[PDB]
């Protein structure tokens, strides 16, 4: 699966300029009329701040967090189109529906599953290799009104991925910390082979 | 006429033809080198080839591109506000070894600090609730409180019957309080309020609630609550009275047990310190008042115990939300990531604490420095903290944990200010709020009851909140169930400590106000236990046991920070 | 490793390699100027009992070691592929103490295992040239140019402790 | 004379891969991720695909070995000490019994592949290799006075076999490895395909079989435990059913052979 | 038989495991199937004899001690290594069949086996040894056959059949008896097909111990070594040289019947798998060299300091130094269309009073030039200093010898009339030519000469013309670029400044010995032979207007104003300041001579040629 498709309901991560606060969506190692990657790390095109690895580093650790709590405030809605309740409530059967009468079936509206493929893009988009090939999820469309003038070249995205290698390393290992602890990624063998215990 | 004579002033005048000239000259615009530099690499790459003839040609220079790129690579690869109990009992001295520079081994005034938990349970994966498991955590808490109820009022199993049948007959029933809309809108009245059976006893049905027999309530969302009532209609069950839920057991010690603990402190008091997070304003990431703090915990306070509770790195800091965190000339190399931050900010000053000093750490859901992101909430990694095995524990949230004789109980999540009541009657309204929910807490056997939790908003998006994982809950019980004797639980509301139903309650208040402002922490003096003082209830039985009576031998001061 | 003894007095007068950290006023006596500073990055050759210490006294300390030619990877190589032809008294005369105080001071485990294997290695043979009684001169005085002045106490004292006995039996 | 006197599921895959090759005998234990699961299954997958490609084309072993020997680099490695290789190599054959368990055609087909994949990687072991991997697996040799006895029936029989088998063509090297050569009895029934092919002597029932032969009793008695093992796996496939991250893997895994 | 196999096996483990012959094999492969497209690079790879060891013991001493039972499958597997990774399709006639397998070397500790011809043994036989000594005599190359191709008129069927002799194999088997076959097992004539068949070079070598290592004056001892394909001509008489190879015997010693009673021994040789010379000139820069080379450059006075830094033991005389310096760097040799050609290298004459450090000057040069020949003026005759008959056979003498170098004389005044006249040639022509009984040749000397000579009155006398003192012809001083005049002026100051001199320079101490043991900034000269190297090699300077400017002028005024000129003035005089100008252009690394070069070349010329600045 593409990057393009795993990832079509993912929200884009936006960063905040710290001295002119300008908000600005980010996608990498890309051109962009927002922002630039230099040899010195990513810059605003607005005022021309560098960011401090910190500065962008907290960000996403702020926008991960801030998806986790969205996760836990545990918004359900119901899969019935007549019905479509939404709710924070919790019935002792979980899956069935509040509403009297209703037998749609209860659901997370912010399932594990995307939080799961929402922090796979966050990840993704600090993944070096995935930025040379030019892999990532799109944050401009060609049709776009912001789409950029100015594209870079394969060899200068290289170029630009391998000097700020040490950068995406440092804003991949921030969202690998959540990964690691999310439940949706392994596979117990030992609990598996159930039937050699027969 | 500049690029042109630089290059044909190193390289040959062969290179006149423009072409030549514009790929030296893109060359040295791409990687940012002088045309002397280029000259070097140029004659770097002449080298080793067998290649006397390396001339100044298109498809030389092409190769010379790539050794360029070669070599960039490689080069990378290379590279007092408030008291309780003031008239009663004296300030503790505190523990008379802080000062002492002797690494002598900390002998006989030894402040033993031991959990009461299993710290592996806290280690589960986060970010996957299954809503079935929820909900059968959520059915096996009414489940659980009918057979306490049962037990406690000497009734039979079939004195309980379902609310949601019409009957005549007075009945029994256990439940989950609940709003009578599934989209309500933030306010509850006592009109509003329905009763949620288990799984066995109503097939998780819902009813309404007719409270107008019902002079005085207290309820809120989340509840676990009995009745006896009837539905005389089939559309409301109407209560007749509530049923008070017993209240747990005290812990209790051994008269030997007891006469150990006044071995090791020598007939002194214990001095126990609480703090609360954050440790800095919402413009600065200033630590100069915790280092006073601490400056004065080493010299002046010389407690035994330290409780710290976070966030310590508060994600939901304006300043990290913003992005404008500021650089920090003090350090020669600025912090990469939160982690370090706390690192570079933190461990020096914690670090500085006193050995003699047991310091507990306690993680708060919004503490940066913390991966395990829900409450349940399992404990700091004190190695990824750098922070000495001495004399630094890192306990879950919420933690139970033992001082000596005394059972702590610790929960860093905001119960007192998301517990909203829905209350009737005079009296009711009359009693102060934060012991009805000192009440509700203690009854409910979990230090944060309410469900669904507590959510922050801002004009609507999503900010924070409780960050419950549901399925898990059950950690969040009273362990053993009996209750603490002390019962610690931060929150943002005005700084108190209370005696509800024999048990000391405190909320120490934030360590710094917002604005940059002197908070509050909280200062707890015991009395040593004293078989003969009378202080200790003797319990009856097999072995005689001692109620501890914390309350009636604990001082606890609010102190400004 | 007492105080009094001469070969530890001795062995410790060997020089090393070493390379500055800090620039310092009228140290230039050690670069054999008394009326000069030392500079960051200049390269001396100087004794182990001071070089010992100005790499460890603070932080940066003062001198860095840098790695000597008689550990050199050509000199691990000729141990490991034939130990008892080897002439280490060429290579340098007090090999076997200078080894234990490099060991001490970096804490290595491989050359330890190398340093052990060669030992061991060269015993046997001075063991047999030790054994062997006249009732020659050349096939032992071959091997025996070839020992350290740490072996040569060895040999000396298992030759005679040999002949001791067999002067003694047939008397 | 003179004397002197999970860190478990890493010493399994270690003792499990001593031998170079497993017959695959045991439960995996611990913890994998889903990634890693699709990707060893295509992986091995790969693998078998050529291999039933190439005996679908009807080449050799030699030309069978000569296509595949490169893939295990890339994607199966083998005569590795890597902890990630043996995890890897163990885990895709497990997994590719649960996607190849489900119906009679999948079950012959892997079989058919794994057991030529094991015959290949059984070729590129040495002979002291072989030996320790055979006598691990608890895997009847005759007398000196019945080879005596019976000596100039197993030498008639062996003779061409020495001859284009292991290039004997002098007599006297056949005479001199026959001396050497040690003979297995067993039921005929065992080695039906050497008796079509007139390879073993037959007497009373049983069949002779020189030691430089026999490989291919190994080779079965691992694609039919194999088969047993997938029969097996078939029966408790409602089990799998309980994790439907699963199952999508599975039927891409088995589409490419349906 | 069995175990061939299982050693193949053994060493295509080690060829997977250790990765940097993989690349070798393919980098050769590449590259000469590039340039076959439009030299040629041998098949053979020199492998690390510690890498084996760490790899796998046995195997490492099987190969050392009993190579011919394990080079061979080693070999073996390196070529279906090369063989399997991809190559060029459609191979032609002679590409099917070459029967050219690729070949293995060795380097580094061969510890107990690194042997001298004098202590080679006969416990030594068939291992593997490094030996060491000069190279004596050298046999022609010869061809040899090892397969041959046969076509039969009548089937359309390609035969062939292969060779054996007794080194050309480490094993051993029957020997062959070099027949080509006429006819076919079923009868059919046979015809050869030369150019598909396939024979390779040989050649014979003999190996002395040197001299320095021979005992009282006894007989020196020497060996004979076989070479073969890529390894033939790498080596002449008089080199030093290392040799790796397997020490073996050969034939029936006499015991095949024969009148000796067996008393004389069977005969020995060394198999040669490698050779290495020994230094006893040339460098390889490295990176930071070129550097380094070219940030130095760009100093304001880079002559100053080059100049100041030959011979720093030698006090004064800066102009002769400076002029040394250029005579290093040397002009540029010109080869027009028609044939004709013009000179490139500067010759320096130096004469003066006794002690005045002429000889020890001469000294320098023969210790900081890459090539370098000395002789003294008295010591040579005219055929022995330019060529000599033999037997027939011209033999080089030795300003022959020194082709692209420099030829130091010293003593040149005690050579005779007859002597001096042969080389008036070889200083412009740069040739030397015969014309005696049975030969005539041509003979290519291209070299630079310096020399030194005392005057006729055994001290210069400034009352006396040069001509007076300075009893050479005309046309031969014309052929020296530069004149030098030197004397010992007694001088108060001066003595006193040279005096300290030498008793600074005689207390020197060498860094790694105490006391009374027995044995601006200046730039070491190991770092000045890789700068005036690099500046020999990578840089031509071309002429420009604006030196020929200043050359032209300079050149018309010197030689018709009259002056007490102390040297005769002609053409060559013009060419002399070309080549001072280029050599200094060179110096400062330009690619072109511009007017500060001419300028600072003509300020030399006049104060050698008109004795005052
Ligand atoms: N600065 C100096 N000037 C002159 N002579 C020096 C100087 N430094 C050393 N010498 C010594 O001068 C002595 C004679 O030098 P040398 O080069 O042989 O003189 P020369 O010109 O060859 N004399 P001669 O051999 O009579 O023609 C040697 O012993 C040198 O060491
Ligand atoms: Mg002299």
């Amino acid at each position: 699966i593409t990057d393009v498709e795993r990832f079509k309901d993912t929200v884009t991560l936006e960063l905040s300029c710290p001295s002119c606060d300008k908000r600005f969506p980010f996608g990498g190692i890309v051109s962009s009329n927002y922002y630039r990657v230099s040899y010195n790390g990513l810059q605003c095109k607005h005022c021309e701040q560098l960011f401090t690895p910190l500065q962008l580093t907290s960000q996403i650790e702020h926008s991960i967090r801030a998806h986790i709590s969205l996760y836990y405030a545990g918004w359900l809605q119901c899969d019935d189109s007549t019905c479509g309740i939404v709710t924070r409530q919790v019935s002792v059967f979980g899956k069935r529906c509040l509403n009297d009468g209703c037998t749609g079936v209860m659901r997370y509206k912010y399932s594990d599953k995307q939080l799961y493929n929402q922090l796979l893009y966050f990840d993704s988009l600090f993944d070096c290799e995935k930025n040379k090939k030019q892999e990532l999820k799109p944050i401009y469309l060609p049709d776009d009104l912001d789409y950029p003038k100015e594209q870079l070249t394969e060899s200068s995205i290289k170029a630009l991925t391998e000097q700020n290698r040490e950068l995406m390393e440092t804003g991949r290992s921030v969202v690998q910390k959540y990964l690691n602890d999310c439940g949706r990624r392994y596979v117990d063998m030992t609990s598996i082979f159930d039937f050699m215990l027969n | 006429m500049s690029g042109s004579i630089d290059v044909i002033t190193h390289f040959g005048p062969d290179a006149d033809k423009p072409e030549i000239i514009t790929a030296l000259e893109n060359l040295t615009k791409l990687h940012a080198l002088s045309v002397e530099d280029l000259y070097i690499k140029w004659e770097q790459f002449s080298n080793q080839r067998r290649q006397t003839h390396t001339d100044l040609t298109s498809k030389n220079i092409d190769e010379f591109k790539q050794f360029l790129q070669l070599q960039m690579e490689k080069r990378a690869n290379q590279i007092i506000l408030d008291s309780l109990n003031p008239e009663n009992i004296e300030i503790s001295s505190g523990n008379p070894n802080v000062g002492l520079l002797s690494t002598e081994e900390p002998s006989y005034n030894q402040v033993k600090v031991e959990p009461f938990y299993d710290a592996k349970k806290y280690k589960f994966r986060t970010m996957r609730q299954n809503l079935q498991e929820a909900s059968d955590v959520l059915d096996d808490q009414i489940e659980s409180f009918t057979k306490i109820i049962q037990n406690h009022y000497k009734l039979s199993p079939n004195d309980f019957a379902d609310p949601t049948i019409q009957s005549q007959s007075e009945i029994y029933a256990v439940g989950r309080i609940v709003p009578d809309s599934p989209t309500y809108d933030k306010f509850l009245n006592p009109e509003s309020l329905s009763l949620e059976t288990s799984r066995m006893g109503g097939v998780g049905r819902r009813v309404r609630l007719d409270l107008s027999q019902v002079n005085e309530l207290s309820f809120f969302l989340g509840q676990i609550v009995a009745f006896k009532g009837k539905n005389a209609n089939g559309d409301y069950f109407t209560v007749n009275s509530i049923l008070p839920l017993p209240y747990p057991n005290s812990p209790v010690s051994t008269s030997q047990e007891l006469q150990e603990f006044q071995a090791n402190l020598e007939g002194s008091s214990l001095k126990v310190i609480v703090t609360c997070g954050p440790y800095f304003a919402n413009d600065n990431f200033s630590l100069e008042l915790l280092q006073e703090f601490i400056d004065s915990i080493n010299n002046e306070v010389k407690p035994h115990v330290l409780i710290m509770f976070g966030p310590f790195i508060d994600i939901t800091h304006p300043l990290i939300a913003s992005g404008k965190l500021p650089n920090f000339p003090q350090f020669k190399t600025q912090p990469k990531t939160l982690d370090e931050l706390f690192l570079k900010l933190f461990t020096p000053i914690l670090k500085t604490i006193s050995p003699h000093i047991q310091t507990v750490l306690i993680p708060s859901t919004k503490d940066a420095i913390s991966n395990h992101a829900a409450y349940p909430q399992a404990s700091l990694i004190r190695k990824a903290l750098q922070l000495p095995k001495r004399n630094f524990k890192c306990m879950a949230n919420p933690s139970s944990f033992q001082i000596n004789e005394i059972y702590f109980g610790c929960s860093n999540v905001d119960t007192f200010k998301d517990l909203k009541e829905v209350i009737k009657g005079g009296t009711t309204s009359s009693r102060y709020r934060l012991d009805r929910v000192s009440e509700h807490i203690l009854q409910q056997r979990r230090y944060y009851p309410i469900f669904p939790g507590s959510i922050r908003t801002r004009i609507y998006e999503h900010i924070s909140g409780a960050d419950l994982d549901v399925s898990y809950l059950g950690l969040t019980e009273f362990v053993g169930g009996f209750s603490p004797d002390i019962m610690i639980i931060p929150s943002e509301l005005q700084h108190f400590a209370r005696v509800v139903q024999n048990v000391v309650v405190i909320n120490p208040g934030r360590f710094i106000r917002a604005t940059g402002n002197r908070g509050s922490y909280a200062q707890i003096t015991v009395q040593c236990p004293d078989l003969e003082d009378g202080k200790l209830t003797l319990v009856e039985g097999e072995e005689p046991v001692y109620l501890h009576n914390v309350w009636k031998r604990a001082r606890v001061d609010l102190i400004a920070s | 490793m007492g105080y009094y003894d001469i070969d530890d007095v001795l062995a410790d007068g060997t020089e090393f390699p070493c390379k500055f950290q800090y620039d310092i006023p009228g140290l230039g006596y050690l670069e054999n100027n008394p009326g000069r500073p030392i500079t960051k990055n200049t390269k001396l050759s100087l004794p182990l009992w001071l070089a010992r210490i100005l790499a460890i006294v603070g932080p940066v300390p003062f001198v860095e070691l840098l790695p000597p030619d008689m550990f050199s990877t050509k000199v691990m190589n000729a141990i490991k592929t034939d130990p008892v032809a080897l002439d280490l008294h060429s290579i340098n005369s007090h090999f076997f103490s200078l080894a234990i105080k490099w060991i001490m001071l970096f804490s290595e485990k491989e050359l330890a295992n190398v340093v052990s294997e060669l030992l061991l290695q060269r015993a046997q043979e001075l063991n047999h040239h030790a054994s062997s009684l006249s009732i020659t001169n050349i096939a032992t005085s071959t091997f025996l140019l070839k020992l350290e002045e740490m072996e040569k106490e060895i040999y000396k004292k298992s030759h005679e402790s040999y002949k001791d006995t067999k002067r003694w039996m047939f008397k | 004379m003179f004397r002197q006197s999970s860190e478990e599921e890493k010493k399994l895959y270690a003792r499990l891969y001593e031998s170079k090759l497993s017959f695959y005998d045991l439960p995996p234990q611990g913890e994998i991720t889903l990634e890693q699961f699709e990707i060893w299954a295509i992986d091995r997958l790969k693998i078998l695909l050529e291999i039933e490609s190439c005996l679908s084309r009807n080449k050799s072993i030699k030309e069978i070995e000569t296509i595949i020997k490169p893939q295990f680099q890339k994607l199966l490695p083998f005569n590795t000490e890597s902890l990630e290789d043996r995890k890897k190599d163990y885990y895709s054959h497990f997994i590719l019994r649960l996607c190849f368990c489900r119906s009679k055609e999948l079950r012959e087909k892997f079989v058919r592949a794994e057991t030529f994949l094991f015959k290949i990687r059984f070729n590129m072991l040495t002979s002291t290799d072989q030996t320790k991997f055979v006598q691990s697996l608890d895997l009847q040799f005759i007398s000196n006075e019945e080879k005596a006895e019976l000596s100039h029936q197993l030498y008639q029989t062996v003779s061409a076999s020495l001859q284009f088998q292991l290039n004997l063509n002098e007599e006297h090297q056949r005479k001199q490895y026959f001396q050497q050569e040690k003979f297995i009895k067993l039921p005929f029934e065992n080695v039906i395909e050497l008796v079509g092919n007139r390879l073993v002597f037959l007497k009373d029932g049983y069949a002779y079989l020189p030691q430089f032969q026999q490989l291919n009793l190994l080779s079965n008695e691992f694609a039919s435990k194999l088969n047993q093992e997938l029969i097996k796996t078939y029966q408790y496939l409602p089990r799998l059913n309980e994790d439907d991250r699963l199952l999508p893997i599975l039927n891409h895994l088995s589409s490419g052979y349906t | 038989d069995a175990v061939f196999g299982d050693r193949v096996r053994r060493f295509q483990e080690f060829l997977d495991t250790f990765t940097s012959y993989r690349d070798s094999v393919r980098s050769i492969q590449v590259y000469n199937s590039n340039n076959a497209a439009n030299n040629i690079l041998p098949h053979r790879i020199i492998i690390s004899l510690d890498d084996l060891r760490e790899f796998d013991r046995s195997f490492w001493s099987g190969i050392l001690v009993e190579p011919a039972y394990f080079i061979p499958p080693a070999e073996k597997a390196l070529t279906d290594l090369a063989d399997s990774m991809d190559d060029v399709p459609h191979p032609n006639a002679s590409a099917v069949s070459s029967r050219h397998p690729w070949k293995l070397s060795f380097k580094g500790s061969f510890g107990a086996h690194a042997l001298s011809p004098r202590t080679l043994t006969a416990q030594h036989l068939n291992k593997l040894v490094s030996v060491e000594g000069i190279v004596t005599k050298t046999s022609l190359v010869r061809p040899k056959l090892i397969r041959s191709v046969h076509y039969a008129a009548k089937t359309g069927r390609f035969h062939y059949r292969d060779y054996t002799d007794a080194t050309t194999t480490l094993t051993t088997r029957i020997p062959t008896p070099a027949i080509y076959p006429t006819e076919d097992t079923e009868g059919n004539k046979l015809t050869t097909e030369y150019g598909y068949s396939t024979f390779i070079d040989h050649q014979r070598i003999t190996v002395q111990e040197m001299p320095e290592m021979a005992p009282a004056g006894q007989l020196p001892r020497s060996i004979d070594v076989i070479l073969d394909d890529d390894l033939v001509d790498k080596t002449k008489p008089g080199d030093r040289v290392n040799v790796v190879g397997v020490f073996k015997s050969l034939g029936a010693g006499g015991m095949n019947q024969s009148n000796s009673n067996t008393l004389i021994g069977f005969k020995t040789l060394i198999l040669g798998n490698t050779v290495y010379p020994l230094h006893a000139a040339r460098q390889m820069l490295t990176d930071f060299d070129i550097r380094n080379i070219n940030k130095l450059s760009k100093k304001k006075d880079i002559f100053d300091i080059l100049s100041q830094s030959l011979a720093p033991s030698i006090y004064g005389h800066d102009h002769i130094k400076k002029a040394i310096l250029l005579m290093l760097m040397g002009g540029v040799e010109k080869n027009l269309e028609n044939g004709s050609h013009l000179r490139g290298d500067i010759n320096i004459l130096m004469v003066g009073d006794p002690s005045t450090a002429k000889s020890q000057l001469l000294r320098f040069v023969l210790n900081t030039a890459s090539l370098a020949i000395a002789t003294t003026g008295r010591g040579s005759s005219g055929v022995g200093l330019t060529a000599a008959v033999t037997t027939r056979r011209l033999e080089a003498g030795a300003m022959v010898l020194a082709d692209r170098g420099v030829v130091c004389i010293d003593e040149f005044d005690k050579m005779t009339d007859v002597d001096r006249v042969a080389i008036h040639e070889v200083m412009e022509q740069q040739t030397v030519t015969i014309a005696k009984a049975g030969i005539h040749t041509t003979l290519n000397a291209r070299c630079s000469v310096i020399a030194a000579a005392n005057p006729v009155f055994g001290q210069y006398d400034v009352n006396r013309d040069p001509h007076q003192n300075i009893a050479l012809p005309d046309s031969l001083l014309s052929r020296f670029d530069l004149l030098f005049v030197v004397t010992d002026d007694i001088n108060e100051i001066r003595d006193r400044s040279i005096s300290e001199h030498v008793l600074r320079t005689h207390r020197y101490l060498p860094p790694g010995y105490l006391e009374g043991e027995p044995v601006p900034k200046l730039v070491t000269i190991p770092f000045l032979r890789k700068y005036v190297q690099y500046a020999k090699e990578r840089v031509i300077p071309q002429l420009t207007q604006e030196a020929i400017n200043v050359i032209v002028k300079n050149y018309t005024d010197l030689r018709n104003d009259d002056n007490t000129k102390k040297s005769p003035i002609t053409a060559r005089t013009l060419e002399t300041l070309i080549r001072l100008a280029t050599a200094h252009a060179k110096v400062r690394l330009s690619k072109t001579v511009n007017k500060v070069d001419a300028k600072v070349a003509a300020n030399l010329l006049r104060f050698a040629l008109l004795g005052e600045d």
